C-alpha cells in the first residue's frame, strides 16, 4: 500500500 | 427533474483544510478551532514508512518542527499528540472558518463527499460510497492525504473520513476523525489487500426508488419475493445480503411509492437475471449504488443547507 | 489513482448566493460586489409566462418592489436594470465575500460545475457538460432558477452558466453572466425544443485516454486510422467529427500514455463497431463524454 | 419550456  | 450524484456543497469545509509540512514530506490536515489533525504518517520522511515506530517517531518531534500553513499564513503550532492514526496539532489560533461540526464513523454502504486537497488547496469534490469490503474508490493522487469526506445536515458538518492511502488495486483507505481506520488496513508501505466487494443491495432499492418516484417504473412487475429467496438469486449477482434491518431503512421510499420492499426485490430479482434488454433507468445502464435511501428523499425533497 | 466525475469546490461561489422574490415569485441570485444578478422571469408571473414582455412587465416594477436577501437579511435594492435575460439589480451594500471573478462564454462540449441552490441556499453540487444542443442534462428543482455554472482557476471564478429553464424532454437551459441564451432558446413557457443532441468526441478520447491511465486497457488494439476514416464510423453513430484541432488538444495525453491519437481513434472506431460486450471501462458500460482532455489531465495529472 |  502506499500512503498517499 | 432530472437526477445526479451530487456532492455537498465543500465551503464549510474548505474554510478548514490547511497545509502541514514535516521536512519534505507535505501534506493536508483539518484546522477546527485550535486544533489541527492530520495523518500522522506526515512525521515520516524517506523510507520511514516501511513499519514506522509511530510512538517513538514521535517523540523526537518537536513543536517548532511542524510547519502549518492557511492560505498566506504559518500557524504557529504550541501542542502535538497522537490520537490512533491521526497527529493531533494544537495552534496558537483558533480557526475563524470554524463550522458547527461532528465526528461520525459511518458504516459500509453509507456515501459522503470527499474534497480532494493538495498543499492545502482545495481541488476537487465528488460523492462516493464507503464499499462493503472497507474501501473507498476515490480519486487521489500524491500529496491528497489528509483530504476529508464528510456528510451535511442542517448547518453541521459531519466529518467521517480521512484519507491515509492507496491500495495495490487503485481504491483507497483511511480513517473516522479519531483516527480508526476503515477495515483491517494499517498505515504502513507494506503490503495490504483489500477483500472482494460487493454490490450495495440496499442502495440499488433506494436508487430503483429514486426511478420509479421520477417516472421510471417500467421494470415493475405484479409479484413479490421472500427475502430468502431474494438473497439466493442476488449473492449470486455478488449483491450484499439483504436484511430486516435494510427493509425497515426502505420503510419510508416504500410507503412514498406505496410499493413494497419485497415487491421491489422482485424487480430487482427479475431485472438480475434477465438484464435490462437495451432499456436505461434514471438515464443509466448500470444499477446503481452510490446512493442511499436518504440520499434520495434529500435529492427528491430539494433539500437545502444553511 | 482512481477516475471520478469531480466538480470544483463551491464555496467561493457559496458566498455569493441569495434569495430575490418579485410577488409570489423567488429564484436565486449572484451578488457579486454590489450588483445582483438573477434571471429576469422572476418579475412574471402565472399569467404573463406564456407571452411576457419584459419590457412591459420590468416598466411596471419599482427598487421596493424587489425582495433581496442573503440569508435573513434583506438587502436595500437601490437600482435596477435589464440586460438581455437576466436582471441586474444594484444593491446598497457590498458582498465582502466575494471571488476574484469573471464571465464567460463557454462553448459546447465543455465541463463546468453547477451549485444547485433554492431559496438562496446551496443544495448540492454537481459537474456537467454543455451538451452539443446547448442544453445541460442537469438535476433542478422548482426554484432552482438563477443557480450558476462556474469554473475555477487559481483562485479566479469563471461564471460560465445561469440556470432559466426546463425543455419538455427534462434537461436544462440557461443564459452565460450577460444573459444571452445557449442556444436558440427563450424565455417563455411554449413549447421548445432541443436539437438533436451528438457525442462530445473529443472528451470520450480524453476519457479513454483516462481508462488506459488507470490500468484499463482492453479496448486497444494494433491498428490506426486515418481522420477521414474515423469520421466516416463515428458519424454513423452520431458522433461529433473529430477536427486535426481536436487531434492536437489530445497531444499531451498521447506523449504520456505512449498512445498515439490516431491509435486510440482506431480502438474507438472498433467499440463503436462491435460494442464493448459485457465489459465495462473505468466502470462504465457506455462510453462517458463529460470529462474534456484538461479535466482528464487535471484528475490524472 | 418551463421557467424554472
Amino acid at each position: 500500500a502506499v500512503l498517499x | 427533474s432530472g437526477f445526479r450524484k451530487m456532492a455537498f456543497p465543500s465551503g464549510k469545509v474548505e474554510g478548514c483544510m490547511v497545509q502541514v509540512t514535516c521536512g519534505t514530506t507535505t501534506l493536508n490536515g483539518l484546522w477546527l478551532d485550535d486544533t489541527v489533525y492530520c495523518p500522522r504518517h506526515v512525521i515520516c520522511t524517506a523510507e520511514d514508512m516501511l513499519n514506522p515506530n509511530y510512538e517513538d517517531l514521535l517523540i523526537r518531534k518537536s513543536n517548532h518542527s511542524f510547519l502549518v500553513q492557511a492560505g498566506n499564513v504559518q500557524l504557529r503550532v504550541i501542542g502535538h499528540s497522537m490520537q490512533n492514526c491521526l497527529l493531533r496539532l494544537k495552534v496558537d489560533t483558533s480557526n475563524p472558518k470554524t463550522p458547527k461540526y461532528k465526528f461520525v464513523r459511518i458504516q459500509p454502504g453509507q456515501t459522503f463527499s470527499v474534497l480532494a486537497c493538495y498543499n492545502g488547496s482545495p481541488s476537487g469534490v465528488y460523492q462516493c460510497a464507503m464499499r462493503p469490503n472497507h474501501t473507498i474508490k476515490g480519486s487521489f493522487l500524491n500529496g491528497s492525504c489528509g483530504s476529508v469526506g464528510f456528510n451535511i445536515d442542517y448547518d453541521c458538518v459531519s466529518f467521517c473520513y480521512m484519507h491515509h492511502m492507496e491500495l495495490p488495486t487503485g481504491v483507497h483507505a483511511g480513517t473516522d476523525l479519531e483516527g480508526k481506520f476503515y477495515g483491517p488496513f494499517v498505515d504502513r508501505q507494506t503490503a495490504q489487500a483489500a477483500g472482494t466487494d460487493t454490490t450495495i443491495t440496499l442502495n440499488v432499492l433506494a436508487w430503483l426508488y429514486a426511478a420509479v418516484i421520477n417516472g421510471d417504473r417500467w421494470f415493475l412487475n405484479r409479484f413479490t419475493t421472500t427475502l430468502n429467496d431474494f438473497n439466493l438469486v442476488a449473492m449470486k449477482y455478488n449483491y450484499e445480503p439483504l436484511t430486516q434491518d435494510h427493509v425497515d431503512i426502505l420503510g419510508p421510499l416504500s410507503a412514498q411509492t406505496g410499493i413494497a420492499v419485497l415487491d421491489m426485490c422482485a424487480a430487482l430479482k427479475e431485472l438480475l437475471q434477465n438484464g435490462m434488454n437495451g432499456r436505461t433507468i434514471l438515464g443509466s445502464t448500470i444499477l446503481e449504488d452510490e446512493f442511499t435511501p436518504f440520499d434520495v428523499v434529500r435529492q427528491c425533497s430539494g433539500v437545502t443547507f444553511q
